[PDB]
């Protein structure tokens, strides 16, 4: 019954994780920044500085 | 908006250069160069993608002119024989404060 | 396998290609030749002015001149929305 | 609403122009130049952009008449070798006070 779903009876909550690393390179090194080339701005209003 | 690293420092507009406050002049070219250095400082240069885009892909010359150039820049700017403008053998040049 | 071939971005390739002639045909053909050879697009080498001079039978100062023509013509809107999209 | 920068005054109304205070007359191919040139101060001026803009795109003639234009404006308002009109090999001219 649609009660289960609306009183939230059996719901659960899932986290995942998502790891990602900047390494160096003989082309120099990978930079963890806004400078993303070709991006749109509502796209960009979400990330930090 | 003006492009600043260490103690060289740049104008967009009028296309010179000032090293430590000093103003100098400078080859179109060799700006060129020098744009392509501090628009991607602290990245390597390897004379290859350097002729890719700051050069015309038409170019037919050798790769000393590249050489010659990079020699020109370190007798305008960083006379010293250790330089902010490192070398490294087989993969260009890079702009970059000595630790 | 990176070196495999994306079979999507060939296709929006070919279409760009097609867009390309669309619009350089669209232009007076002098100016798309002079453009074509001046990128390599229909050869496999990019030509200096003095190759386009002894093709047209003109000075390299004029092959400047009607550069700047296409570049000036090629900055309208009705072709900058219709390209710029393809990115 | 008149544009002035350094010592030049200029009026757009009767296109009159002044040179540290002392009226000189000007062609008006070269005042749509200096009106140009004002209205862009502290920007590079090249070619390309001047016959883009300032002159009409038929203009079918050499690149050297509008060198001689600049030269008039240099025998017109700053006669002395080092001018405010400043050039630039391969990148035109520029209008700043120099430093």
């Amino acid at each position: 019954s649609n009660r289960l779903v609306e009183e939230d009876v059996l719901t659960s909550i899932h986290i995942e994780e998502h790891e990602i690393d900047a390494r160096d390179t003989k082309l120099g090194a990978e930079e963890i920044t806004r400078d993303i080339p070709n991006i749109s701005d509502e796209v960009l209003a979400d990330l930090d500085e | 908006v003006r492009l600043t690293f260490a103690d060289i420092e740049l104008d967009e507009e009028t296309h010179e250069v000032w090293k430590a406050g000093q103003p100098v002049s400078l080859s179109p070219t060799e700006f060129t160069l020098l744009r392509y250095f501090v628009i991607n400082a602290g990245t390597v240069l390897s004379k290859p993608k350097i002729l890719d885009h700051v050069w015309r892909y038409d170019f037919g010359g050798d790769v000393n002119v590249v050489e010659s150039y990079v020699s020109y820049l370190r007798r305008k700017i960083d006379t010293g024989e250790k330089r902010l403008l490192h070398t490294l053998r087989g993969v260009g040049y890079v702009l970059r404060e000595p630790r | 396998d990176s070196e495999a071939v994306v079979a999507v971005d060939a296709v929006s390739f070919t279409l760009l290609q097609d867009q390309l002639q669309s619009v350089l045909d669209t232009l007076s053909e002098r100016e798309a030749g002079v453009v074509r050879l001046r990128f390599g697009l229909t050869d496999g080498q990019p030509r200096t002015l003095d190759e386009i001079g002894q093709v047209y039978g003109v000075t390299r100062e004029r092959i400047r001149q009607i550069e700047s023509k296409t570049m000036s013509k090629l900055r309208h809107p009705s072709r900058s929305q219709v390209l710029r999209d393809y990115l």
